[PDB]
């Protein structure tokens, strides 16, 4: 079987601004097969109201998913994915920047 | 400029118990426009873009029937192909279809595709003409002369040059308010220090419709590609694309560097400084 | 608009 890992990248729909509503995107590609495990997380913890988009696949089949999550950023909160699938050792996190 | 409408299928199956998990979704261009799960609640084709609400209730019993009959099939397949391959009952396996045609500005046919795989590999696909198939390995040539015998081709076909380009016209006429319209980059840059010395510099492009966009970095107006990062075209999740592209540079050099964007929504391509 | 009918491998 053809194994092939995800990528991930970690990023807010819009500009980021504290007190301010946004949507805290998790996007995983590249990857096969499609059983994949994706958490979003404040300050460590699991968020509870993720939603993710229907799977798909690109020409080379390998498939994508975008996970995201209504938010309102602060100063404090830290945010990142947590993300598991078949090729990972250890599940891989990825902090969110938005200094990027 | 040109068009497309695309489907995407994929089926896993659940070896314990049961069918296999499958997702069909529809795409006109970059646009998500129709989905189907098979565990969802409703067992119906489902609108995902405004647009294609516009369409009646013979539409949606049509649509359901097909996609269906698309989920049937991939459940036969499965088991098909687990016996060519001599696999046991014990593991999941997957199979993957997309098919779709493409069209010019002015919307006419230009090209068709229908192409298959097995566990993330290559197993049949229809060639350019139409005519013809692909087949990776034995076990697809088996297919393939099985699809001869029954003059699939020339099903594919009719489809894709009619019925396929037929109704990509009419959905791009339904939803041109958003389908036909361009959105143009949001650009600006950002600058970062590692050291004393080394500073980043990141090219954004934000809020952009299609997908499709170039990003690059010159040095004294020549390209540059050495020491740049590119990430993948990501979607923003309202609908729009984003992308960036890094360089780092010495410090205190930041004015020799620039970045151009390439993108349909700009009549003219667009550069940025520090 | 979907294929009218998909045939098995």
């Amino acid at each position: 079987m053809i194994q092939r890992t995800p990528k991930i990248q970690v990023y807010s729909r819009h500009p980021a601004e504290n007190g301010k509503s946004n949507f805290l995107n998790c996007y995983v590609s590249g990857f096969h097969p499609s059983d994949i495990e994706v958490d979003l997380l404040k300050n460590g913890e699991r968020i509870e109201k993720v939603e993710h988009s229907d799977l798909s696949f690109s020409k080379d089949w390998s498939f994508y998913l975008l996970y995201y999550t209504e938010f309102t950023p602060t100063e404090k909160d830290e945010y990142a994915c947590r993300v598991n699938h078949v090729t990972l050792s250890q599940p891989k996190i990825v902090k969110w920047d938005r200094d990027m | 400029g040109s068009h497309s409408m695309r489907y995407f299928f994929t089926s896993v199956s659940r070896p314990g118990r049961g069918e296999p998990r499958f997702i069909a979704v529809g795409y006109v261009d970059d646009t998500q426009f129709v989905r189907f799960d098979s565990d969802a609640a409703s067992q119906r084709m489902e609108p995902r873009a405004p647009w294609i609400e516009q369409e009646g209730p013979e539409y949606w019993d049509g649509e359901t029937r097909k996609v269906k009959a698309h989920s049937q099939t991939h459940r036969v397949d499965l088991g098909t192909l687990r016996g060519y391959y001599n696999q046991s009952e014990a593991g999941s396996h997957t199979v993957q279809r997309m098919y779709g045609c493409d069209v010019g500005s002015d919307w006419r046919f230009l090209r068709g595709y229908h192409q298959y795989a097995y566990d993330g590999k290559d197993y049949i696909a229809l060639k350019e003409d139409l005519r013809s198939w692909t087949a990776a390995d034995m076990a697809a040539q088996t297919t393939k002369h099985k699809w001869e015998a029954a003059h699939v081709a020339e099903q594919l076909r009719a489809y894709l040059e009619g019925t396929c380009v037929e109704w990509l016209r009419r959905y791009l006429e339904n939803g041109k308010e958003t389908l036909q319209r361009t959105d143009a980059p949001k650009t600006h840059m950002t600058h970062h220090a590692v050291s004393d010395h080394e500073a980043t510099l990141r090219c954004w492009a934000l809020s952009f419709y299609p997908a499709e966009i170039t990003l690059t970095w010159q040095r004294d107006g020549e390209d540059q590609t050495q020491d740049t990062e590119l990430v993948e075209t990501r979607p923003a999740g309202d609908g729009t694309f984003q992308k960036w592209v890094a360089v780092v540079v010495p410090s205190g050099q930041e004015q020799r560097y620039t970045c151009h964007v390439q993108h349909e929504g700009l009549p003219k391509p667009l550069t940025l400084r520090w | 608009n979907l294929v009218p009918a998909v045939a098995t491998v």
